[PDB]
RNA sequence: CUUAAUUGCGAUAACGAACGAGACCUUAACCUACUAAAUAGUGGUGCUAGCAUUUGCUGGUUAUCCACUUCUUAGAGGGACUAUCGGUUUCAAGCCGAUGGAAGUUUGAGGCAAUAACAGGUCUGUGAUGCCCUUAGACGUUCUGGGCCGCACGCGCGCUACACUGACGGAGCCAGCGAGUCUAACCUUGGCCGAGAGGUCUUGGUAAUCUUGUGAAACUCCGUCGUGCUGGGGAUAGAGCAUUGUAAUUAUUGCUCUUCAACGAGGAAUUCCUAGUAAGCGCAAGUCAUCAGCUUGCGUUGAUUACGUCCCUGCCCUUUGUACACA
RNA sequence: GAGGUAAAAUUC
């Protein structure tokens, strides 16, 4: 299975819709379900954390835990 | 697990048969008295003799 | 909790909940019981622990193995297969994220799931190999309540390692997937399947 | 209220001291930066690729103040690591000597480090002025 | 950081120096598929042409691809201190030359040709396809392929 | 003079000398406070004589602990032994005995080797094996 | 399937070829006047509540 | 433990324990010439060194 | 001079071991039984402890 | 019957003894007590630097000036003896459980270790040696060169790996057992030069002093990497810079660039191990002018699973069978 | 006064 490391306009709209629907999001969640690369999935977490869509309850270098906005 | 040897039971038989006065069933008065009245080379075998005389002084007043 | 000023700065998150009742960093060691049989001195809870790291002497005595906390025993079983012998600070961190993933999905008090994972993944009857000669026949014998704790921790850390092998999902992610499926057994994990397979063979051998 | 560098944590101080000297500009690079491995036991150059000379210099300037005096050979044994030598297992290899000297030559013209007597290098009165002022700025930001 | 949103002008596998380049990966490994240069040489060229290492292959403007080739064809004039090249003190003219894609296959043959025509022991061992760096061939080397 | 007691806590090779002198209640480990323990996981192990005994209980004395020898886990279990042993020392010679047994029974049901040393020592290595009990391997033919 | 609990009141000893099966006389919790000897596998102390898959099964000696 | 190479690989260890003392004595030189000819003992080294400068 | 004590005390044992075999081979016909050495300044004493000292 | 034990309690044509076991010794653990320490440390007083300034906090400085021995060192000693208590066997030897205690598996681990025996190994440890051979164009000795490293193939002990519990880049920074130069060139601090390897100028230490706090690795943090024989793997091969040595070609070895293969958890079989042990990890020492990937010690991180049985391999004690005694 | 139990295994 190929993973897209470069975003598309039709793929960028899919990220803003399906991520706050999810209960648990992480690095392994975005690679397996949204079919993006592992190096690209780390950058997308900081893009959603800065805007305030996802909420970190625990931050670590190896494992990243993020929940939805309450 | 642990069984005493014969030389512990040999010296303990020699103590009880002649030192029934000046010794009671307490260990601490059976330990510091063997420092002078007997010539034991090491502390470890000395405590094993006094640990076995104390075991036998308990079962004299019983039977 | 009657706060007071002090020279070295200890934060508010430490002095508030850790001085009134003996809970975790900011988590729960609350009134969670067992939904199975009693299992006397097999569940550690009351008395609780601070973290999963402990240098106790629980392996010297045959009886005091059940006195070890099961949160520590999950760090102990994630500490094998070669390169991971030692490195317990890696193993406590995996359990630290394992309780975080459980705490999200329907808010799911995480100490309830770990205790229920032990009671719903233990094979209730085992088989032993004795007699026969040449072509030996297996005999189905009962199992101790100690080994039902011992096999539950083994079947939830080996299958969480093979599911996290050669894929994007990490160790603490697949381990939480094993424990949530262990609460409601639907043959969707490793230990729920291997519990049922060891009992459907034990039926033909008794 | 009184503050020192030991009251400040290990890596928040380094990430703030190296960020403060980035704005000052007084760096005095020799010129063989960005092409060096900075060790004889590593495998790749550092991944920062723009700067990263302040990052070791922030670690050295704190390493001197917490001790009596250190030299070049002390910064080579600590900052080194195990070398991936190949089919036979690892061995402790000291770090590069030329990197650890030019940091102590760049911090000397500023006034932070000084040539200590009886060997080694100690901290100066300007080093205790600068490294203790911004150490207060780390704790005041987080409260 | 930031995700690019301009258009579908992303350019994968495209070839330079007649050997193919692995597309849609980090730009520091675009050059590593070339036989003759390595990971250390690919990182040095991408730091001299003002190329961001936090990107993929990406856009690959034609003004940027020509500067990468210009460094690789003239390494001794573009701030390389000559201890980094692979072929130093050459047997042809004594200069410092850096091998290329289809060049390292030809120069390795020329390094084996000048040793077989002089009957030296460093070259005759390559004629039977054996080990030349002087180790025990008692147990190891039993595959031939 | 000022009231000053001193104790020690011992793991395998890590000793933690804890001078408990008078002051206004500061806890420093090698000049750095107790909030800066080198493992982030094992930081709550040295907090265990800071939670069970009471919130502060430090109205008159300071804590100053230094480390000699050990590792990264062996020194964490030495400084938390030095505080619990260095607390019952001050509550003996100055504070009355009746309030010290409240501290002793507190670290009795939760024993966890705080007011008692760990006598487990590494076994010496014998010949033939890379470890103490182990052996390399043997081949029959 | 039904579940049946049983409390350990007496233990006999090890019985088997390799020595891993213990003869344990368990007493049911739903019937305090009836007991059945069962063969178990792991470490069993007294007063332990076990889970029996088959209620009625008499244990024999393994050879 | 073996002189040849045959047998089980049994190793053999030895040890020699060296004990050392030093005593500072602010003494006149008259008792120095007496303390050297007295308290002699085989296997014991006696050293007299110059002062702090 | 100037020998470390981890080597001088070892060399004193070699000095005793070297004189063990020579006073065994030379004093074989005189009933040799072992020697002891006593080092003192200005006079080093080596005691020859044998059975028959008139032949020695 | 009871133990690790021919251990003992006892039973008895045997009674009293000699060996082994045990004892003893060494080491690791405990003592806020003893004798003491500028070659081991702390507290206080002076001088002095920085931060807050209301008294503080963190450091520096060697005969300023005194006190102390808690750690560390080790002389003499103390201390568990299965002690106390509750059960169990007919009492008795002993076992099991709890409490106390630094420690209750023989306290943990070693050293020593009988009788009888082997056609076990070493004549290549020996100026320990019988006999035989050789004794000068020498199977004495010495110098130059080569070999012991050659190789379609089989086996044994080990090392690195088949990664995302990981590689890679910064940063956190933690030990013990050790070893080191006299009529010389050992361990090396510090300052310069060099990408590295290293080079150079000096200094400390014949050693609890200096190297050395061997600020070692695994590890911990912060990032990159995202499953693709990839950035896992570093074999093979080219070119160059240096060190050791009279001499390195068959690359001694170190370093830098480049080459970047097999290997996707290993068939039949088989080895080691029960607690601070297994495993992971590095250091020191031995051999050493130079080189371990070996070995002898040591420390750091530290499990899972038994507390049993004689099923397999095999060992002790009796009873019995034998046509075996080269068993 | 009652209390488990059979594979194959040849020669020097
Ligand atoms: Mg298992
Ligand atoms: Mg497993
Ligand atoms: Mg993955
Ligand atoms: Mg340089
Ligand atoms: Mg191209
Ligand atoms: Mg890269
Ligand atoms: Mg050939
Ligand atoms: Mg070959
Ligand atoms: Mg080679
Ligand atoms: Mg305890
Ligand atoms: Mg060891
Ligand atoms: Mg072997
Ligand atoms: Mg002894
Ligand atoms: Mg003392
Ligand atoms: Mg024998
Ligand atoms: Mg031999
Ligand atoms: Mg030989
Ligand atoms: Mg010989
Ligand atoms: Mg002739
Ligand atoms: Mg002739
Ligand atoms: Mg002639
Ligand atoms: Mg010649
Ligand atoms: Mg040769
Ligand atoms: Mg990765
Ligand atoms: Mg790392
Ligand atoms: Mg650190
Ligand atoms: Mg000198
Ligand atoms: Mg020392
Ligand atoms: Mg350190
Ligand atoms: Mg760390
Ligand atoms: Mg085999
Ligand atoms: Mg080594
Ligand atoms: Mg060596
Ligand atoms: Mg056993």
């Amino acid at each position: 299975a190929q993973h897209a490391v470069i975003l598309d306009q039709e793929k960028y709209d899919r990220i803003l819709k399906e991520v706050p629907t999810y209960r648990y999001v992480s690095v392994s969640v975005l690679v397996d379900r949204l079919k993006i690369g592992g190096s690209l999935a780390r950058i997308a977490l900081r893009h959603l954390e800065k805007e305030g869509i996802i909420k970190p309850i625990s931050k670590h270098s190896k494992q990243a835990i993020y929940t939805r906005a309450t | 697990g642990r069984v005493r040897t014969k030389t512990v039971k040999r010296a303990s038989k020699a103590l009880i048969e002649r030192y029934y006065p000046k010794l009671t069933l307490d260990f601490q008065t059976n330990k510091r008295l063997c420092d002078e009245i007997a010539t034991i080379q090491s502390k470890r075998l000395r405590n094993k003799i006094a640990g076995y005389t104390t075991h036998l002084m308990k079962r004299i007043q019983k039977g | 909790f009657t706060p007071v000023v002090l020279a070295t700065p200890i934060p508010e998150e430490v002095q508030q909940a850790q001085t009134e009742i003996k809970l975790f960093n900011k988590w729960s060691f609350e009134e969670v019981e067992v939904k199975d049989a009693s299992l006397v001195d097999y569940v550690q809870v009351r008395q609780p622990i601070f973290v999963a790291h402990t240098a106790g002497r629980y392996a010297n005595k045959r009886f005091r193995k059940a006195q070890c906390p099961i949160i520590e025993r999950l760090t102990n079983s994630l500490m094998m297969n070669g390169r991971n012998n030692g490195k317990k600070l890696k193993a406590v961190r995996i359990i630290k994220h394992t309780l975080d993933i459980i705490n999200v999905l329907t808010d799911q008090n995480p100490i309830q799931v770990v205790v229920d994972a032990i009671t719903n993944t233990g094979p209730r009857e085992d088989t032993t190999r004795v007699g026969g000669g040449g072509a030996a026949r297996r005999q189905a014998v009962d199992v101790s309540p100690l080994r039902r704790v011992n096999q539950a921790i083994a079947l939830l850390t080996i299958g969480a390692r093979e599911a996290a092998f050669r894929n994007i999902k990490t160790i603490a992610e697949t381990l939480a997937e094993e424990l949530i499926n262990a609460a409601k057994g639907s043959s969707t994990s490793y230990a729920i399947k291997k519990k049922d397979e060891l009992e459907r063979v034990a039926k033909s051998n008794r | 209220p009184g503050v020192s560098v030991r009251d400040v944590a290990a890596q928040d101080f380094i990430n703030a001291y190296a960020s403060f000297l980035q704005r000052q500009g007084k760096l005095e690079v020799p010129g063989y930066v960005d092409i060096v491995k900075t060790s004889s036991g590593n495998e790749m150059p550092p991944q920062d690729a723009e700067g990263w000379f302040y990052k070791r210099a922030a670690s050295v300037a704190r390493h001197i103040y917490m001790r009596k005096q250190v030299g070049v050979g002390k910064l080579n044994k600590l900052y080194g690591g195990a070398k991936s030598r190949g089919v036979r297992p690892y061995k402790h290899i000291d770090a590069s000597g030329s990197i650890n000297r030019k940091v102590l030559q760049a911090l000397e013209k500023i006034g932070i480090v000084e040539i200590s007597p009886k060997g080694g290098r100690r901290i100066s009165e300007n080093g205790q002025r600068d490294l203790d002022r911004i150490a207060a700025q780390t704790l005041e930001e987080d409260e | 950081s930031l995700v690019v949103q301009e258009q579908g002008s992303f350019q994968h596998i495209l070839r330079l120096l007649n050997t193919n380049v692995d597309g849609n990966i980090k730009i520091v490994y675009a050059l590593t598929t070339i036989k003759g240069v390595g990971r250390r040489y690919s990182n040095l060229v991408c730091k001299k042409a003002d190329v961001d290492l936090h990107k993929r292959a990406g856009e690959l403007t034609q003004e940027e691809l020509e500067r990468i080739v210009q460094i690789m064809q003239n390494p001794t004039h573009y701030k390389i201190p000559a201890w980094f090249l692979n072929r130093q003190n050459d047997i042809t003219d004594g200069k410092d030359y850096h091998t290329l894609a289809n060049n390292v296959e030809s120069k390795l043959r020329d390094d084996l040709e000048r040793l077989k025509k002089i009957r030296a022991h460093r070259g005759i061992r390559h004629f039977w396809g054996l080990r030349v760096r002087g180790q025990h061939t008692k147990t190891t080397g039993r595959r031939r392929a | 003079a000022v009231p000053s007691v001193q104790t020690f806590g011992k793991k395998k090779s890590a000793t933690a000398v804890a001078h408990v002198k008078a002051g206004k209640g500061l806890i420093k480990v090698n000049g750095s406070p107790i909030t800066l323990v080198e493992p982030e996981i094992l930081r709550f192990k040295v907090y265990e004589p800071l939670l069970l005994v009471g919130l502060d209980k430090f109205s008159n004395i300071d804590i100053r602990v230094r480390v000699t020898g050990g590792g990264h886990v062996s020194q964490v279990y030495a400084i938390r032994q030095a505080i619990a042993k260095g607390l019952v020392a001050y509550h003996q010679k100055y504070v009355d005995e009746q309030s010290k047994n409240e501290l002793k029974k507190a670290f009795t049901s939760y024993d966890r080797t705080l007011l008692i040393a760990d006598s487990r020592r590494p076994e010496p290595k014998k010949f033939g094996g890379k470890g103490a009990r182990s052996r390399f391997q043997k081949s029959y033919r | 399937t039904p579940v049946t609990l049983a409390k350990v009141i007496k233990v006999l000893g090890r019985t088997g070829s390799r020595g891993g099966v213990t003869q344990v006389r368990v007493e049911f919790l739903e019937d305090t006047s009836r007991t059945i000897v069962r063969n178990v596998k792991g470490p069993v102390r007294e007063n332990d509540i076990l889970v029996l898959m088959e209620s009625e099964r008499e244990a024999r000696r393994l050879r | 433990k073996t002189p040849n190479g045959e047998g089980s690989k049994t190793w053999e260890t030895y040890e020699m324990r060296i004990h050392k003392r030093y005593i500072d004595l602010e003494a006149p030189v008259q008792i120095v010439k007496r303390i050297t000819q007295i308290t002699i003992e085989p296997g014991v080294d006696v050293e007299v060194v110059v002062a702090s400068n | 001079a100037l020998i470390s004590k981890k080597r001088k005390l070892v060399a004193d044992g070699v000095f005793y071991a070297e004189l063990n075999e020579f006073f065994t081979r030379e004093l074989a016909e005189e009933g040799y039984s072992g020697v002891e050495v006593r080092v003192t300044p200005t006079k080093t004493e080596v005691i020859i402890r044998a059975t028959r000292t008139q032949d020695v």
